[PDB]
């Protein structure tokens, strides 16, 4: 199941 | 054996028109299992594979979230690397990022992925040890600072080494029967008159899963690369792959030429011939 | 920004005979960017019923998606895949070669 990134490039 | 899961997203923005278009896809090797596209009718998770239904409702309702927040934060990635090269913004460019773990036989994670493109090209990737990156150009160093500074490979590393090698597992036992098995290739050579001095010989494969394969011509024992003709595997639609190698034969000499086919649901490597 | 032209692969499910329910296949690979148009044709006509695969892309970012209907192959209808995309000036043809 997907990974929650919310960090930006 | 050895067994990897990938997630694939794909950003894609749309300036003036508003908000950008985010698709993702998740495979278990060779077989994807899950889709989500923003610009649905009603955006979702979608199972791709039957082994993966059994997930009940909160775990397709929590990824349908996690993909909408994805793609707002995709939004601004978008605008800041417009930033970055100081492109217009007339037209439209492409974020692609790509991350999961390779598990080897025993369960240990053998390989950790997470890795972003620009337009098509490298832009940051995480490294192998999981504790820092690899920029492509001065603009991926911007993004790198910012992304050393706040630790991000720690959490990048924490989902790859527990969540990742864990789901995958958990894929693994509920679709042993499909995804443990190796179809091995259904294999022929054809041979095709082309004039009074030369043929055709074609070696096909087909049918099988996973992709991964080895298709070789070899005359006297030797390999043929300048007169190999390859396409690249491709899939049935029935979720097993084929491919084909040809080569130019003299006539008269098509059995000097054996096609070896390496594929791991084969017992052993086969060697064919053509028989007329 | 690079583009890359589709690679085009025109081809049936399983090994065509004459009469016999199949599925004719267009693979689109390689390309870049992921905007793109495939459309199956039977005797120059559109084929209306087309199913597609969700987008992927490959270790080298370019796109592939595979494209197919079915279809019941006989001796005197020929079939094909037409393409466009950003770096083709015109839609780009490749007819299905039946024989293998």
């Amino acid at each position: 199941r997907p990974i929650i990134r919310p960090a930006t490039l | 054996g050895s067994h990897s899961m990938r997630y694939f997203y794909t950003s894609v923005s749309r300036p003036g028109r508003g908000e950008p278009r985010f698709i993702s896809v998740g495979y278990v090797d060779d077989t994807q299992f899950v889709r989500f596209d923003s610009d649905a009718a009603s955006p979702r998770e979608e199972p791709r594979a039957p082994w993966i239904e059994q997930e009940g409702p909160e775990y397709w309702d929590r990824n349908t979230q996690i993909y909408k927040a994805q793609a707002q934060t995709d939004r601004e990635s978008l605008r800041n690397l417009r930033g970055y090269y100081n492109q217009s913004e007339a037209g439209s460019h492409t974020l692609q990022s790509m991350y999961g773990c390779d598990v080897g036989p025993d369960g240990r994670l053998l390989r950790g992925h997470d890795q972003y493109a620009y337009d098509g090209k490298d832009y940051i990737a995480l490294n192998e040890d999981l504790r820092s990156w690899t920029a492509a150009d001065t603009a991926a160093q911007i993004t790198q600072r910012k992304w050393e500074a706040a630790r991000e490979a720690e959490q990048r590393r924490a989902y790859l080494e527990g969540e990742c090698v864990e789901w995958l597992r958990r894929y693994l036992e509920n679709g042993k029967d499909k995804l443990e098995r190796a179809d091995p290739p259904k294999t022929h050579v054809t041979h095709h008159p082309i004039s009074d001095h030369e043929a055709t010989l074609r070696c096909w494969a087909l049918g099988f899963y996973p992709a991964e394969i080895t298709l070789t011509w070899q005359r006297d024992g030797e390999d043929q690369t300048q007169d190999t003709e390859l396409v690249e595997t491709r899939p049935a639609g029935d979720r097993t792959f084929q491919k084909w190698a040809a080569v130019v034969v003299p006539s008269g000499e098509e059995q000097r030429y054996t096609c070896h086919v390496q594929h791991e649901g084969l017992p052993k490597p086969l060697t064919l011939r053509w028989e007329p | 920004m690079i583009q890359r032209t589709p690679k085009i692969q025109v081809y049936s499910r399983h090994p065509a005979e004459n009469g016999k329910s199949n599925f004719l296949n267009c693979y689109v690979s390689g390309f870049h960017p992921s905007d793109i148009e495939v459309d199956l044709l039977k005797n120059g006509e559109r084929i209306e019923k087309v199913e597609h695969s969700d987008l992927s892309f490959s270790k080298d970012w370019s796109f592939y998606l595979l494209y197919y209907t079915e279809f019941t192959p006989t001796e005197k209808d020929e079939y094909a895949c037409r393409v466009n995309h950003v770096t083709l000036s015109q839609p780009k043809i490749v007819k299905w070669d039946r024989d293998m």
